[PDB]
């Protein structure tokens, strides 16, 4: 893929670890959790797969937690 | 457009952080920094400020976190909050941390600031990259 | 506009890496990368390309350079110069060092690449921050 | 001073072992070697005085050497 290794990495992980608890998933829902992880990927891009995976984790769950996001 | 970045910006500290209220401050007049003023912020406004006056608060440039920032290092502190825009001691706020940012000629313009009214939160060196992300980003705006 | 940020990184690059030649290549079509253009330089160009013909020359996606940077990791080499816009082997060159740059949706969209004519340069370690920090900042940019 | 005090030791170290062996200073000179330092603390600023004097240094002397600009 075309794609910035470190980000898919960043990404999929946010995705697998957070995103998929979504109780409620729509494109809204997927446009504004996409547009958070960009931004803030852009703001400092990650440099090791294992750091990227970690960051990932972390930076959703943030999210999901000052968004008070429903999760479960 | 200069609030655009900050906006921007500050929402990622704010969540990052895992702070309960976040803010931009930005001095005036430029270079002189009488005046201070929250230009953005996340989260639930302290109980001691409203929506209103959140502009044109003075600086008092004697207090620990002007002159610290000038030592270019951060501030943070349990009690002393300098630039939230009243006198009140505001009891509620439990922590602040705050760094400079510098304008594009290199001059301090104002602060990034993250308050916590719980007592718990993620270790200093964790803010200290958080803040500093953000500072080298604001540092490189323009305002229009 | 996207290339003054180009020329303005590159211009940095040149000179904390005190290359003989530079260049940012940008890849289209979008997402696509079967061609790839000079779109800034500083230095003296090589012989076997002149200041017509900088762009639209194909790009050969099996050669090392190319899949390197996919694996997120800089590229050099003493004799395989991918992306310069020419067969002719070159052998004035030796050594070329590059990194991708990623759009603003992370895909993979150029590169940023210092040459040496001379034989001694810094090491690499110096050459991976100065690009590493381009690329940071390129990354952030658009197409107007 | 209300300057950042990491340029600012990066900037004057650049013009006390640099700028300062300009054969020809001029506004124009003064102007283009400022232009190129601040551009180049902007982007990547330096964290502690002694990397700061360090890399005013380098960077000045580059930005010397590389833009053949007449010393002594
Ligand atoms: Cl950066």
């Amino acid at each position: 893929m075309n794609v910035d290794p470190h980000f898919d990495k960043f990404m999929e992980s946010g995705i697998r670890h957070v995103y998929m608890l979504f109780e409620n998933k729509s494109v809204e829902s997927s446009e504004q959790f996409y547009s958070f992880m960009r931004t803030t990927y852009k703001n400092d891009p990650c440099s090791s797969d294992f750091e990227c995976i970690e960051r990932g984790a972390e930076m959703a769950q943030s999210y999901a937690r000052i968004m008070n996001i429903k999760l479960e | 457009r200069f609030e655009s970045v900050a906006l921007e910006q500050l929402q990622i500290v704010h969540i990052s952080s895992e702070a309960d209220f976040s803010a931009v401050y930005s001095f005036r007049p430029k270079n002189l920094n009488y005046f201070v003023d929250i230009i953005a912020y996340e989260g639930k406004l302290p109980s001691t400020i409203s929506e209103k006056s959140l502009g044109g608060y003075p600086v008092d440039k004697t207090m620990d976190e002007y002159t610290v920032h000038l030592n270019g290092r951060h501030y943070y502190s349990n009690s002393k909050f300098a630039f939230l825009p009243t006198k009140k001691p505001t009891p509620e706020i439990n922590y602040m941390y705050s760094c400079p940012y510098f304008n594009l000629d290199n001059i301090y313009a104002g602060t990034i600031t993250m308050y916590w009214y719980r007592n718990d939160h993620i270790s200093n060196d964790r803010l200290e990259s958080i803040c500093a992300q953000a500072a080298r980003i604001l540092g490189r705006a323009k305002k229009l």
